[PDB]
């Protein structure tokens, strides 16, 4: 409702995807870090991509 | 009535306008 053609969909998808990736990695790493399991964010970022 | 419709402006393809509204 704010932006026009290939800007409402383009920018809206970027915001949703960036927000989803940040929360998905945090949620996954919250589980392993509470159990003392250390995994590099590289591996989780590959799955979440 | 159609006179009042005539003031509504479409901005399709105007990147500079959408950049201003993005800011």
């Amino acid at each position: 409702r704010i932006l026009g053609i290939p800007w409402g969909f383009l920018i809206g998808a970027e915001l949703t995807i960036v927000q989803s990736r940040i929360s998905l990695v945090n949620k996954i790493q919250k589980v392993y870090r509470s159990q003392g399991v250390q995994i590099h964010n590289r591996h989780i970022e590959i799955i979440v991509r | 009535v159609d006179e009042l419709i005539c003031r509504i402006k479409l901005h399709e393809g105007d990147t500079e306008f959408w950049k201003r509204r993005f800011l």
